[PDB]
């Protein structure tokens, strides 16, 4: 499911289809807009966790684990530049709202059937 | 450079930490409770929130003052 992931992370890309930044996808939340959010446990956060816990679990949200925060952020594209090798330095997120309109694809029935469940 | 009249500075917005962690209140239970009124007009949206004053709170792109 993680390539089906970074799949889904490019048409959301390639469709402006995402929030980047804890407070859009709060923002986000508030405004009742959000289709997908993605969350990273077991990381470098002290009290971080409880809040995206408590502020993710809300309604109708699927979730998808991430092992590290540094290394989210290159599916995404934050600092993505000299794309033959690595990019310098990008930081690392915790919650992005994938706001997907693309509802008609390859894996988008697939990967809709799976957190259907 | 350092002339006769001193130079007073830009205004340093000083780097807060833990800001966006002191929106809501962490609970046992998941639901949200937050200290800051919610923005009734169209120009600032619903997740916009008001200042943190001592007497009235106040809007960011509105530049709206509701008083008591
Ligand atoms: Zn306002």
């Amino acid at each position: 499911v993680n390539t089906a992931l970074q799949e889904v992370l490019k048409t959301a890309l390639i469709h402006d289809g995402l929030a980047r930044g804890i407070r859009e996808a709060a923002k986000a939340l508030d405004k009742r807009q959000a289709h997908l959010c993605v969350l990273a446990s077991n990381c470098d956060e002290p009290m971080y966790v409880k809040l995206v816990e408590a502020l993710c679990a809300e309604h109708q949200i699927n979730l998808i684990k991430v092992d590290d925060n540094k290394k989210l952020g290159e599916w995404v594209g934050l600092c993505k530049i000299d794309r033959e090798g690595k990019p310098r330095k990008v930081v690392g997120c915790s919650c992005v709202v994938v706001k997907d309109y693309g509802k008609e694809s390859q894996a988008k029935d697939v990967i809709e059937e799976y957190f259907k469940c | 450079k350092s002339y006769t009249t001193p130079k007073k500075n830009k205004h340093k917005r000083k780097k807060v930490k833990l800001a966006v962690l002191k929106y809501y209140k962490v609970d046992e239970n998941g639901k949200i409770s937050r200290l800051r009124r919610e923005c009734p007009s169209d120009e600032c949206g619903a997740g916009v929130f008001m200042a943190s004053h001592f007497d009235r709170h106040y809007c960011g792109k509105c530049c709206l003052t509701y008083c008591f």
